[PDB]
Formats: structure tokens, sequence, C-alpha cells
RNA sequence: UAGCUAGUAGGUGGGGUAACGGCUCACCUAGGCGACGAUCCCUAGCUGGUCUGAGAGGAUGACCAGCCACACUGGAACUGAGACACGGUCCAGACUCCUACGGGAGGCAGCAGUGGGGAAUAUUGCACAAUGGGCGCAAGCCUGAUGCAGCCAUGCCGCGUG
RNA sequence: CCCGCAGAAGAAGCACCGGCUAACUCCGUGCCAGCAGCCGCGGUAAUACGGAGGGUGCAAGCGUUAAUCGGAAUUACUGGGCGUAAAGCGCACGCAGGCGGUUUGUUAAGUCAGAUGUGAAAUCCCCGGGCUCAACCUGGGAACUGCAUCUGAUACUGGCAAGCUUGAGUCUCGUAGAGGGGGGUAGAAUUCCAGGUGUAGCGGUGAAAUGCGUAGAGAUCUGGAGGAAUACCGGUGGCGAAGGCGGCCCCCUGGACGAAGACUGACGCUCAGGUGCGAAAGCGUGGGGAGCAAACAGGAUUAGAUACCCUGGUAGUCCACGCCGUAAACGAUGUCGACUUGGAGGUUGUGCCCUUGAGGCGUGGCUUCCGGAGCUAACGCGUUAAGUCGACCGCCUGGGGAGUACGGCCGCAAGGUUAAAACUCAAAUGAAUUGACGGGGGCCCGCACAAGCGGUGGAGCAUGUGGUUUAAUUCGAUGCAACGCG
RNA sequence: CGCUUACCACUUUGUGAUUCAUGACUGGGGUGAAGUCGUAACAAGGUAACCGUAGGGGAACCUGCGGUUGGAUCACCUCCU
RNA sequence: AAACUGGUA
RNA sequence: GGGAGAAGGCACGCUGAUAUGUAGGUGAGGUCCCUCGCGGAUGGAGCUGAAAUCAGUCGAAGAUACCAGCUGGCUGCAACU
């Protein structure tokens, strides 16, 4: 059965990265759709857009280089399993900061670099470069 | 593994033992000499050897390599072992100390004599 | 090593301790612990720390410092503020020694030192001059704590052998 | 601590030099003596043994032994694996446990933020100071990654409350199927019994023999008894969780798939222990027993043959009720869920249509083969993954000893399950490459065979060799490729 | 003071459990230049091999039942268009 | 049809 | 199923109290019922009566006399009555 949305999400725009797809279909939610944000954000997607009322879908399009796949490597961090919270003082950094975490703490999610900036640990979900 | 199984049941370290058990790890232990042997290497090699069956002051019956060329090792003789085993000899694993208590050192010895215990030459 | 517990778990009252408490009695209830490992068996003084490792970890607890336990073996209590007491007491036990054979004594896991065991580990030394303790108004006395010295290339460091 | 006298005067050794690993020659020895941390050296030209010269490393030390960590990602939390190298339980159901779709509110446990208290000193580290420098001593700081309390945050996880339908499930109409249990019946064939005709063989092997037959076999025809299995259909077919399930008919009964429609509303996934099923062989009781066939007997082959072969033949194979619980129980691949280019088939449903047709266009379930990216040591897997991910469980840590011993549990027994240590070796192992070989295959050639002639091996003699003897019978050469050879 | 009751150490008896040594004899394992007998496996290893189980035999092994490939070799010119 | 075996380094 | 009464331990007399004789058994009178009376219910006088706890007490000895298993270990034979 299904136990991680969240590692579906990422496991889905790892395959369309791979495929070289245009955009991708997902069942929405609030973490998706807030994960979402953070890569517009970030610049790893072109565009997001969530329709539908009993079933809510949510599709997002991917972005490629001359000749290449933006999102280089994205894995999930906080599994289900065995969940990880980390200090404020020390948050992990991807690629020597070239790459971003994306972090839950208490004040929405958002990346490592913000969450560092506003002064607040919390849940990493995962890493993206 | 997974992490719950794991936790269920750590991972456990590989256990060791000595190859040469003297007691409580000593580096050194005397013994009486019990008899002198004289077999054969294995298959490549052909030359016999010295060895004798030593009785531990406090402790079993080992069988020890006479190094070096002569000796005057004879029936009891207290004498020390050190670790080390011989390839060629199966069953050998220590190594009679030469130029301490009884035994002798090596004669006409130039080189190495802090090996086989011989004296340098006074001049 | 899968079941273990009758003062066992809880309550009322009495007793007891400096103090709460099944700490101990009389009675009432059948409870309590255990797979998140009880009970049983083997091993072990614990820690700050030390070694190793980039880290996480692994090994370890020699010296110094904090805590615990013990003082020939088993048991008990007295005195005392504080002991169930290393150089106190009593009883019992093993061992050793003295004896005029009637009867008595002993405890270095304190500092030296001896026998023995082991591969292996030192002087039967000087001083209370300094620090610190006990008594004393003080002077002062005691202090194998302590300060020094003797033996060992056991370790780290430095110098020479031009 | 300072000063003065004299005088190089009193003060250097240990290991190693084949590769790892810095540093080479000679002599002695000749698989002996010896060396050796691993690979391994030494059987007359040793850089590996012993000595000498030379060189390298360290130095009042040097080397050996003992012990811990590291290297070892070789217990992998950081940070490993299970198709074939060790490693998926034979399969399934399921308690505890682990994890869990989506919408809002609340709590503030987990989580995160700030403050206070604490975390002895010494030790570690940073900046300084003093012993003539250093070791050593010492001032301040940092650290002391922790723990407790209080005050806040509410994204996520958890708790409580209230909802939703996509996960899961129920209902209606149909389909295919060796799914399972019980009962009945049919055809062919083997064997046996009775009878008829008939007469010298039958049978079996590579070739034989045993064996059967003139007391009439075998072959052939008629009648009868009994046991077992269902010939094609039959298939890169089907059903079942697995084991496994084929004549036909009846009764009872499980599962799967298709059409929409309605209903419940997370009711789910996984699963230690536990329970159940589980080929063949085997065991117990009672039946049955045609064929086949362990054991056993005889005949062959062979140097031998208690084997392969032949002639017989008991248990067993069959039935009912119990037990055993093991297989190369294999797809050597655990279950569940999501995503990821295609092509050619099989089997079973279903929708639209010029519907002319054994036709066009779609949509499901199961199943076979080939192949893209990717993965993999390679072979290969590849939408039915061994690709990218998530949840849980089982298992592995060099080879042998050993799935063995002891103990526990189970069984009538055979045995099953759980599961070591001592000791021994430096390997064991997987995939693939080149060669060689095969009592594997294909093609081809040579006086290779076949078809012929003439020979040798028989006799006498010449010559060479072996052996023997001798004072010496000089020394070589030895399958083809030595022997009228030097 | 003496006596007496309660607690209790040494010590004694009976019967169990567990563990360490040792024991006539006996089973299997490992190592060993160069012994004796056979040739079981690796090629189709000359009867394909192996797994479970049962019986048998100096020995490797053989045979029966089921299972696996982790096995080397084929519709003999005839038929389809 | 039969068709074994090959000391050690 | 047994072995097993395995083996081996503790208590045992008399007096008093709990209870002027308790738990228990039996059961009159009185009352009600009238089912039909050798009836039912209720009631309890009287009679009888263990076992146990606490305290005291005598003796060398309390199952005091008669009566009333000896126990354990190895092994041959036959299963057993
Ligand atoms: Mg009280
Ligand atoms: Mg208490
Ligand atoms: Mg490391
Ligand atoms: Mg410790
Ligand atoms: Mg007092
Ligand atoms: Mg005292
Ligand atoms: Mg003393
Ligand atoms: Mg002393
Ligand atoms: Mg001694
Ligand atoms: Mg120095
Ligand atoms: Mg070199
Ligand atoms: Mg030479
Ligand atoms: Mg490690
Ligand atoms: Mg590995
Ligand atoms: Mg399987
Ligand atoms: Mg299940
Ligand atoms: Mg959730
Ligand atoms: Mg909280
Ligand atoms: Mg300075
Ligand atoms: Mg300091
Ligand atoms: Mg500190
Ligand atoms: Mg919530
Ligand atoms: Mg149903
Ligand atoms: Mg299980
Ligand atoms: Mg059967
Ligand atoms: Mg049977
Ligand atoms: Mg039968
Ligand atoms: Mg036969
Ligand atoms: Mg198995
Ligand atoms: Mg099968
Ligand atoms: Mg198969
Ligand atoms: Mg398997
Ligand atoms: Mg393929
Ligand atoms: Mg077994
Ligand atoms: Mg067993
Ligand atoms: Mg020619
Ligand atoms: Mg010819
Ligand atoms: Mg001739
Ligand atoms: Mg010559
Ligand atoms: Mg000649
Ligand atoms: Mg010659
Ligand atoms: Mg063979
Ligand atoms: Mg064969
Ligand atoms: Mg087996
Ligand atoms: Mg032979
Ligand atoms: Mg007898
Ligand atoms: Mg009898």
């Amino acid at each position: 059965s299904m136990q991680d949305p969240i590692a579906d999400m990422l496991t889905r725009i790892r395959n369309g990265q791979a495929a070289n797809k245009a955009a991708v279909t997902m069942p929405s939610s609030k973490l998706k759709v807030a994960i979402a944000n953070v890569l517009k954000e970030e610049g790893f997607i072109e565009d997001f857009k969530v329709e539908g009322d009993t079933k809510p879908e949510l599709e997002l399009t991917l972005k490629y280089f001359q000749g290449k796949a933006v999102v280089e490597s994205i894995q999930r961090v906080s599994r289900p399993g065995l969940r990880i919270y980390k200090r404020k003082d020390e948050l992990p950094k991807v690629m020597a900061g070239l790459g971003i975490a994306v972090v839950s703490t208490s004040k929405g999610v958002m990346t490592d670099r913000a969450a560092r900036q506003a002064g607040l640990g919390g849940e990493i979900i995962c890493y993206v470069a | 593994a997974t992490v719950n199984q794991l936790v269920r049941k750590p991972r456990a370290r590989k256990v060791a033992k000595s190859n040469v058990p003297a007691l409580e790890a000593c580096p050194q232990k005397r013994g009486v000499c019990t008899r002198v042997y004289t077999t054969t290497p294995k298959k490549p090699n052909s030359a016999l050897r010295k060895v004798c069956r030593v009785r531990l002051t406090n402790g079993f019956e080992v069988t020890s390599y006479i190094g070096g060329e002569g000796h005057n090792l004879q029936e009891h003789s207290v004498i020390l072992i050190r670790g080390g085993r011989v390839k060629d000899l199966p069953g050998v694993r220590y190594h009679t100390v030469r130029g301490a208590l009884d035994c002798s050192g090596v004669k006409d010895r130039k080189q190495a004599r802090s090996k086989y215990g011989v004296k340098r030459p006074k001049a």
C-alpha cells in the first residue's frame, strides 16, 4: 500500500526527468503544493497547477537545460520509517551550498538557506541538486 | 538490514582469538623441554628441523622450534619461549629464545647477534 | 535461562529509627514483577578520564582526582555526634608461635623488607626545614601523610661522544 | 647556578639490504645446513641460508615477543549485501509489534526557538607567563556536544473530535477453467483361468545364456475373472497461495475475471512467536494386488562386477483412516504499493461502427518471446525488472570441521527443528577470454583406410644395438624422430 | 547477678540441580611424499549429473520412487507460395 | 562388445 | 498410568477459653396454610456433637499398652494377575 506520498512525488519527478517528459500527473496535497512552491522559487520547475474539487490533481512542469535536466539528483531524507530533525547551528547543505534542502520549520516549509537565516530548524524533507 | 531489525537485534562485532595462546597474554613463558623431536616439513620444503615439546610452568604441552645452528637442549632443561610460528611445521606456534636460561647462544655468529643471543666480540 | 514471587503486593492498628518506609509485628484483601527480557547462570569496582580513529565508533579504567566496598574467615554489638571500627571489643573457625604443660599470644590488601608465584616490578634510607593534619592558650610533641634522597634506559625531553 | 686549571683527552651501538620496502657484490654450502610477517628461497654460478666488503634506517638506544585501535566500507547508524560468488523461510492465514490515503478544528506529546540552573577540579584545545630550550609547571578563555525547569512557535509526526472517496470491501447480471471432496459408469490394452485349431520352436541380446515348450509352447479364435491408467483432443493451453491438478456423467463446494449501477467510509500493508496446507520415499491398522519394480535368485559381460544388460521377483506403487513435514519444494528471484520508450504472439471478457466477411477502431485480466534507457563483475534482467522509490519481514559475514556434537522441542520409528566449539589451510568461489582435450557435431586432406603387388616376422649369413662376460670389451645416439646411427 | 523465651554464626543429616576435572573402552574429524585396492566426478567422463527418501554392497558407490538443468546430439529430398 | 592407470617437486 | 507410602521432615497426653458445648446433625412446643390432614411452610426448645487456635500443666518418654511397612543402589530371568 501507499506509505509515503512525498517519496512518490520525488520518484515521479526523477522518473520524468530521466524520461525527458513535459509535465507530470499526481494527486495534490498540502506538502506536495508547499514543496512545489519551494521548487518553483528555486528554479527547478517552470510551474505547477492544481485543479479539481472532489479529486484534486497536481501537475508539475519540468525544466531542461540545452541538453540536460535541471534536477541533477533528488532523494528523500526523513523517511517515514526513520525521521530526522536537525539543530539550528548545524543544518545540511547540498553540494557545499550549491544545492538546497527542503526543511519543514515551524514557520512553514522553506529551503535550508532561508531556515538558517530565519534562525529555526526543523524536519529535513529532501535534498535537491 | 532495516533499522527496525537492527533495533530489535544490534550488529555483533566479529570475535577474535590469539594464534599463540600462552595463558593470559604473556610475552614469554618458561618450560622444561619434555623431549626433543626432529620432524619433516610440508611438500615444497625438504629439511629436518629441531623441535621440542615444552611443558609451561603454569600452562600446557606445546611444541616449540629451536632456531639457529646447533643447541644444547636435552631431556629436562628450563628454557623461555616466545610467540611466532613455523609455517612448514604444523602444530608449532612458538620459538625457543636462544641465549636465555639454560639455552645457549649460537656459535660463531657475526650477523644478527641480538637475535640468537650471541655476545659481541669484545675489542 | 520463560515464567518468578507469602512479608510477597496493598490497607488498618501497634511497635521501632535522627528521619519516611513491611523497617518489624497482629489482622484484612490477592495481589506484585515479566517479552520494553522478570527469574536463573557467567563475568566485572563505577566515573572525570586514557589509547586509537577524519568523524561516528572500538578498546580500556595503570598514575592523578571524585564515589563505592573490604581489612586472616564468619557473626554481633558496645563506646561515640559520627563505626557495626585497618594498627578497638566479644564469640566461633583455619593456621602459626611461647610454655615451668597449669596456661597464653598473633593478624603488613600502612612504610621498608623476607619467603613463595611469575617473563616481570625498587631502600629493612634522611627530615618534620616547607604544606597539611591530631592535642595544646602558647612554647611544643606526634605525623613511613608529606618533602627529599637511594635502585631501574621503564617512558618523554635535552646535551655530548669534538 | 657562576668561576678557574689541564687536556681530543673519558663517552656508539642495534637492525636491515628478493618484492611489499630505503639500501649489492664476492666466497662457503648444495632441498643439507638453514631462513621465513605474506608471496616463498636452498637439490654446485643463491642479490632470500652462513661469512666478508659495501650500503640503507634509527641512535643511547636498536630489535623481537605480548596487547588495543587503524588500515578493515571485513557487522556497513554515518557506511554493505542475498538470480549464478555466503545469503528469500516450501507456501499461506494471522496476534503482539512496525508503518499508514485525504479536509478542517483542537491539544502541544514528539519536534524547533529563547532564558535560567547545572555539567567538580585535573586532563584535551587557543592565547600568554616561568624553569638557560624542550619535556615539565602555570594565568585566562573555550570546550565540557549532556541533563532539568520555565517561557513561546504549530510546518511535519502523535493524541482527541468531525468529514470525504481515489486504498480496501459488499451487492446485481455474465464468462472461462485437469480448482477441491464424494458417488457412478464406458472403451482400449496387459495379465490370468476354461475351451477350440495347430506344432516346433518361443523369448531375449551388440552376440548369448538363463527361462518357457512334445506332460503340446509360441501364434490364432471363443468365453470369463480381476487390478490399474485414461491413448489424439493436448497447445511459446488452462486452474490453484504453494505442493499440484487431464476418459465421461451426477451431487456438494472454493477462487478468479468482465459490464455498468448502488452501498460502507481508511475498515489498510507487513508480520517475530503461533496455526494450517505441504511431491516422492517412509511408518501403523485393515483391504486389494493386473502391470511395474528396491531387496533377493539365476544367466551374461569383465582381470574382478555383491553394477550397467537379460530372465524371474518380495516390500512398495492402489484404497480408507492416522503419522512423517522433508526435495535442484527453482523463476536458485519475499510480500504490498507507485513511476518509467516499444515490437511480435497466445488465452479469456467487453464497447462503437460504413455493422456485408474468419472484418475496422478501443478498452480490461492472465500469459510467451525479442529488445531501448537504466542496472549489473559479467552472463544477463528489462512495464510480469535484476530500472527509480516507499513499508515490513527473513537471511549472509573465508574454505573445511558442520547443518555436525551437546542441550531443548516434536515423532511409533526412520529422523525432523534450533544450533556450537576445538582444530586445520591460504586460499575456497562467481562470470568471462585464449589455448588444449572430448569414447560431441559438421566439412576437408595424406599409400590413412579400402582395392592390388611385393615384403618382414620362419632358415643360413652380413651388420648395428641391448644384455652378459672380459684386462679392456673407448665415447656418444634411445618411441615415432636410436639401433648398416657419429 | 543468676535463670528463662525470641533472633542468629559455626556445625551436622537427607535428597536434588548445575559446573570443572579425570576414566578402561569406543565413534567420527584433521594433517602427513613418494604404501595397498579400485576409478566415483570433471568431455555424452564412456550407465548424464545432482536433490530428497528407501534398500544393498571392501571402497569410492549401485538400484528403486519423485523432482531439477546447474544437459551434449534430430519433422532424412516428401509440404506451404 | 569391450576400452584401467600414469610417484614427488 | 506409574515409580510413590519413593526418600525425608513437623505435630500428637491432660486442663481452660474462644464457645457456661463452636461448625454440623437431629428436632418438640407455638403460628400460618386447609392443598383434604401418616399433609405443607415457618419456627426453633430439647438432644447429640467433631475439627482447629491460644494459654497453662505432668512425666525420661503422650501413634505411651495390644495391633502396626525396614529402606536405598547395580544386575540375570520371566512382560504382568
Ligand atoms: Mg504503620
Ligand atoms: Mg523503602
Ligand atoms: Mg576508521
Ligand atoms: Mg567499562
Ligand atoms: Mg550510641
Ligand atoms: Mg580503628
Ligand atoms: Mg597492620
Ligand atoms: Mg608492604
Ligand atoms: Mg620465581
Ligand atoms: Mg633523545
Ligand atoms: Mg629496493
Ligand atoms: Mg656460491
Ligand atoms: Mg569498521
Ligand atoms: Mg559485501
Ligand atoms: Mg519462494
Ligand atoms: Mg498476510
Ligand atoms: Mg498521515
Ligand atoms: Mg512538546
Ligand atoms: Mg617561554
Ligand atoms: Mg592550564
Ligand atoms: Mg572539567
Ligand atoms: Mg495532526
Ligand atoms: Mg464475497
Ligand atoms: Mg514464521
Ligand atoms: Mg506414498
Ligand atoms: Mg502402508
Ligand atoms: Mg498393506
Ligand atoms: Mg530387473
Ligand atoms: Mg531446505
Ligand atoms: Mg515442483
Ligand atoms: Mg521448475
Ligand atoms: Mg532457497
Ligand atoms: Mg530481454
Ligand atoms: Mg541435526
Ligand atoms: Mg538434537
Ligand atoms: Mg602419392
Ligand atoms: Mg591395405
Ligand atoms: Mg630371420
Ligand atoms: Mg663425456
Ligand atoms: Mg657403446
Ligand atoms: Mg650416456
Ligand atoms: Mg568415471
Ligand atoms: Mg557417468
Ligand atoms: Mg539433508
Ligand atoms: Mg592404481
Ligand atoms: Mg551373571
Ligand atoms: Mg512370573
